[PDB]
């Protein structure tokens, strides 16, 4: 089976600026086949290979106790959790400056994230590149596992803004005025790891705790940032940028919706799941105490299952299938930051 | 972590009043029932009262019914008209129940308080 | 008696109306909004008939002022139904990502033994709460809403009396009262009423919709104004309906909802033709008022004009404004089909400024006119007309003074003009 | 009425052997849901009571495999294999529903 990933390109390519991005949800694959997943290209562009390397993840799972007596009533102790390190390959782990300078380096980034339940993972494939690749590539075929992905580049109207009564409106480029024409655009953000020697400038989790007005937390040592792309085509956006109104609004939407949008398959449209309960785990599994918490659930794959601990600047990657990891910024201990984040942003707009 | 700490215990005369308190922490107070269990000096164990389904339903033992009333995430126990036969160390315990107004446990009292001492004899 | 004028040009022969001021010149007429009025006469003194003064009454388009309350942004939403069965304990509040939604309502169901709906994926026998909820996701702004507090209608009145000129805004309570001329706007009929809610799907100059019933105290999902984004925060409606605890596959508890699942914006879109729309030109908005010009003749005004009989003819005819006309260029073609444009160099003398009208005549009739405020020196005026036949050299005429030169054309508005010329 | 009866009021034994404690009820403890509404508690000399068995035979979390619950209706039994030094204390069976009546205590040493 194949799935069409559509790259919605602007009509102005020669006079265009920024990147073009697209994403697609793939059918669920069982948990055993995850570690051997490889994203194959065969495209006519310049693929950046950094994301195709192996990275250690603390796989964190839960399961019912094997020695459970018959008719045992569910409780906080009728099930157990476990963690172990495993090498994952192909996930969206972009090095810094790669997405920012993709327009100049003419490189193309292709990766995937995972949204999993207890027995399977659903991959979300992201593909982003220079605007000019909308002409040099046009058509391609990516591959992941037993799935093929027909990549089509098609010129599309209002790729960076929103259509208001038939007229395209793009976000204001800068904010002198007050309140006027508001557009609602989709953003797709990607977590970036970037450490510095001395300052607190890279502790992005301290910015979230400030936005939710949570004082006294000290488990926010992670150093990194997010790179967002607006709509299907725009220039890369650095989160956080202290003078960009788009950055402050994207950051605010993250603080109050840490898990962002879901990757639901709205067929059947029966949203029912079972909440197993609050759980804690060891990340990494060689730790002597619990370092991450979350909510164990049973149901269809909904939200992303990958993240990093906000406590360590050396990135501790956690893959928790069947567990919604703690992302609420109002807590201090055992919180995580997602690898990818999709949201809808209200921004002041202006006509093209 | 989860734990229960008792307080308010003392020593008074028959007919007076006393109020115990049980501060809970680490678990949802509306998911678990909260029991009071006392132990007279050198004697066995005696159940006193309970509250469950948040705090909307309450029950008491026959020997105490009408005299005690079981009311920050803390649990209280007002001991009024405390006659001289309630001398005991009073414990505070929790247990998981099915989510309904009808009390039915899923497991027994797993975590207890360290206990508080109240003796009434004059 | 009033006279309901309408916009449009009428072919008139040469001439300019002369009114001997034996009595007060009285004008009673009603004109539509978005229609400018041009009334031109020569006022003549009964004694000394060679004392003739120009009278030019120019009434600009009707602007409408509305005291408004900013209600915020109307918001579209998506009805999302979710059921969460806890394997034990109570239903947690604000512990899951779907509870970050803009607005939602949840119902907590007790676990009833003997119902039979027991899921097999709990770690044991599930006995906890069933949290059923409706969640409004992906809230988008669809436009701004304004409530009309009060309404006021003004029209700019400009008058050229002899060598004097003035312009003043007039409304219902502020009539223009000069020594010789009185302009009174006596009444205004409107399509807009107080307490109306004006919704703007896009920019102000793109039009609006009128809502007589906009949600206020009791707001329900599906009503006009159900979801509002205010500066203080999100104002949300009640999710009218009820929950029903069902069982799917005799295993998993699922909830269903009986009621409306379509947002107010989507129910408005499906019945958009049932809402009074209105077009907008030159809008100006503040924090307390909205100002625009209706261009669809939706408004109608009633104006009364009184010119006093005892004009100061001697002081108004000292140095009469003298204009000279030369026909220079002509664009377009002739006939009653394509219309033409006439360029003309108009040179006024003596006076500093002068409000008048230049006309586009041929040998027999005038086909167009243009009114402008001439500034001392040379003026270039453009006139649009329609008509002409072989040999009809188009020229520019001020009342009856036409340029000596005439120009022929080639092969194939909402204004009111009244200069008293014969039809 | 309803009362619980425990056998040996005192059960002294060496370390490393089996031990048995019985608990008999006046009326049946078998609930319509299919669970025996009886728990087993242990009180160490200076400690508060602790949970051993819930609902007749369900071993509580953190309780080693040597303890075991069994029985139905009115005749319930608590088995402990290889008695250890930590097992010293008083054992109490408790009704899991309202009338929460206790057994009376069984001393081990
Ligand atoms: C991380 O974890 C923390 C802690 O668990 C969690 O904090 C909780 O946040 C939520 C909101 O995010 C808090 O809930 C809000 O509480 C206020 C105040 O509630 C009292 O007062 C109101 C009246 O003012 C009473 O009605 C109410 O019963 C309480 O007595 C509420 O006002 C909020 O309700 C509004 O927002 C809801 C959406 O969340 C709407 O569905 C609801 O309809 C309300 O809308 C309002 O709109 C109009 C605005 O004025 C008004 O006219 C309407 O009538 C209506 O009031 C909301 O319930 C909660 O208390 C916090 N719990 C804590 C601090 O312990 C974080 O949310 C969590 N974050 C993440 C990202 O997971
Ligand atoms: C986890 O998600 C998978 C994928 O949706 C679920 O497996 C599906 O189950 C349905 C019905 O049982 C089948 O029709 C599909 O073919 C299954 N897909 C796969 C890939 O196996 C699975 O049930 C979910 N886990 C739980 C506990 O609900
Ligand atoms: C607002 O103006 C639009 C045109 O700009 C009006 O719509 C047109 O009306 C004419 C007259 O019948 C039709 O021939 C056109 O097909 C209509 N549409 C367009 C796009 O021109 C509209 O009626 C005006 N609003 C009101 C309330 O009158």
């Amino acid at each position: 089976n194949l799935n069409e990933l559509k790259m919605e390109c602007p009509h102005t390519i020669g006079l265009g600026q920024g990147l073009v991005i697209g994403s697609i949800e793939l059918p669920p694959v069982p948990l055993i086949q995850v570690e051997s997943l490889k994203l194959e290209s065969s495209c006519n562009f310049d693929l950046h290979t950094s994301t195709s390397s192996q990275q250690a993840f603390t796989k964190w799972t839960w399961e019912v106790k094997s020695d459970l007596a018959e008719n045992t009533q569910a409780s906080s102790t009728s099930f157990q959790t476990k963690s172990s390190e495993v090498n994952l390959r192909g996930l969206c782990l972009v090095p810094p400056l790669v997405i920012e300078t993709a327009a100049r380096t003419r490189k193309t980034i292709a990766c995937f994230d995972l949204s999993c339940n207890q027995t399977t993972c659903q991959p979300t494939v992201f593909l982003m590149g220079p605007i000019q690749t909308c002409i040099t590539t046009k058509s391609c075929l990516l591959g992941l596992g037993d799935q093929r992905i027909q990549v089509n580049y098609e010129k599309t109207y209002c790729v960076s803004g929103q259509l208001i009564e038939g007229i395209c409106f793009n976000p204001v480029h800068t904010q002198p005025s007050h309140t006027y024409d508001i557009v609602t655009v989709m953003v797709r953000c990607f977590l970036i790891v970037k450490k510095v020697t001395t300052g607190d400038s890279m502790k992005i989790e301290k910015s979230f705790e400030t936005l939710v007005q949570k004082t006294g937390c000290t488990d926010n040592g992670f150093q990194g940032y997010y790179v967002c792309l607006i709509g299907s085509s725009s220039e890369p956006l650095y989160i956080p940028t202290l003078d960009d109104y788009r950055s402050a609004e994207v950051l605010s939407r993250m603080a109050f919706a840490p898990h962002g949008e879901d990757h639901d398959i709205e067929k059947n449209a029966i949203s029912a799941m079972r909440i197993v309960g609050k759980v804690t785990g060891k990340a990494p599994s060689t730790e002597s105490s619990d370092t991450v918490q979350g909510i164990a659930f049973s149901g269809n794959p909904l939200y992303t299952s990958t993240g990093v601990l906000t406590a360590k600047d050396d990135p501790v990657y956690v893959w928790a299938p069947g567990i919604m990891m703690e992302g609420n910024h109002s807590v201090c201990d055992k919180k995580t930051l997602p690898l990818t984040w999709t949201g809808f942003i209200p921004l002041p707009g202006e006509i093209e | 972590q989860v734990q229960l700490v008792e307080s308010g215990g003392g020593v008074v005369q028959p007919g007076r009043s006393l109020r115990l308190s049980c501060a809970a922490s680490g678990f949802t107070f509306s998911s678990y029932a909260m029991h009071w269990v006392r132990q007279a000096p050198g004697k066995g164990l005696e159940w006193v009262a309970v509250t469950w389904f948040d705090v909307s339903k309450k029950d008491y033992a026959d020997s105490v019914k009408g005299r005690f009333t079981i009311s920050k995430n803390t649990l209280y126990l007002q001991m009024n008209s405390l006659r001289a036969e309630d001398t005991a160390v009073y414990y505070c315990a929790r247990n998981l129940i099915r989510y309904s107004g009808s009390y039915f446990p899923v497991h027994g009292m797993d975590v207890w308080g360290q206990g508080t001492t109240v003796t009434v004899s004059s």
